[PDB]
């Protein structure tokens, strides 16, 4: 688990420094802004929708992580078809002693 | 030109169900009780249908 | 499958937008390099530095907003 959460976190490291870049060629450095403005041209909006309400995209964009994190911390179903795929492992198991 | 093409595509299938007992052994009593010596396998095969 | 991959990077200070006299412009298709000695304007994949101009450039608001905003000229062919 230690080499996949270390993997996630190259990934996610190199998102937040390099873009788009890093699986078509090398790792080309550019700052955040700028890059969320490449993709707000992706989506079909002007870079300056961007440039003079950054302060609240930003806001949102945590607000948004925060609502997640609280999500994660409350009742079950949000893992379902993972611990489903768990339970059915265990069960064939079972039924082959039984047997 | 403006053409309109059609495609089909199956979504789902026929659900189906089987009693293990009426279709191994009818209506018979003493097969049912050799039946029972045949412990999970009828379970195992209606969990798979369903 | 033939494939296009970029070859020889290079480092180049940039910003958002630049300001000529009160208004903010921003680029059309393509980023804002300084390349030593002046401004100019060059597509992401490929180096090929082009004036800055009014064609490839459109106004949007006042320069009291964008974070790091700076001060250049804009040609014009007149
Ligand atoms: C300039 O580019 C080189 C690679 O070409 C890079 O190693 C270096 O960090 C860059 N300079 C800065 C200040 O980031
Ligand atoms: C761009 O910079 C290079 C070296 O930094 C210089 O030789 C060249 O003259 C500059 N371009 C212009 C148009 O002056």
């Amino acid at each position: 688990d230690d080499m996949i959460a270390a993997y996630t976190a190259a990934l996610v490291s190199g998102t937040a420094t390099a873009g788009w870049t890093f699986g078509a060629g090398a790792a080309l450095q550019i700052p955040f802004a700028m890059q969320m403005a490449y993709r707000f041209n992706g989506i079909g909006v002007t870079q300056n929708v961007l440039y003079e309400n950054q302060k609240q995209i930003a806001n949102q964009f945590n607000k948004a992580i925060s609502q997640i994190q609280e999500s994660l911390t409350t009742t079950s179903t949000a893992l379902g078809k993972l611990q489903d795929v768990v339970n059915q492992n265990a069960q064939a198991l079972n039924t082959l002693v039984k047997q | 030109s403006i053409s309109i093409t059609t495609e089909v595509m199956p979504v789902s299938m026929a659900k189906t169900s089987v009693d293990c007992n009426m279709y191994i052994c009818g209506d018979s009593t003493e097969c049912a009780n050799l039946l029972l010596q045949y412990g999970s396998f009828c379970t195992q095969l209606n969990r798979a249908l369903s | 499958h033939v494939t296009y991959v970029p070859s020889q990077e290079r480092n180049f200070t940039t910003a958002p937008a630049i300001c000529h006299e009160g208004k903010a412009y921003f680029p059309r298709e393509g980023v804002f390099v300084f390349n030593g000695t002046s401004w100019f304007i060059t597509q992401r994949n490929f180096f090929s530095p082009q004036i800055i101009t009014t064609d490839n450039t459109f106004v949007s608001g006042n320069c009291d907003v964008v974070i790091g905003i700076i001060n250049n000229t804009v040609y014009d062919p007149l």
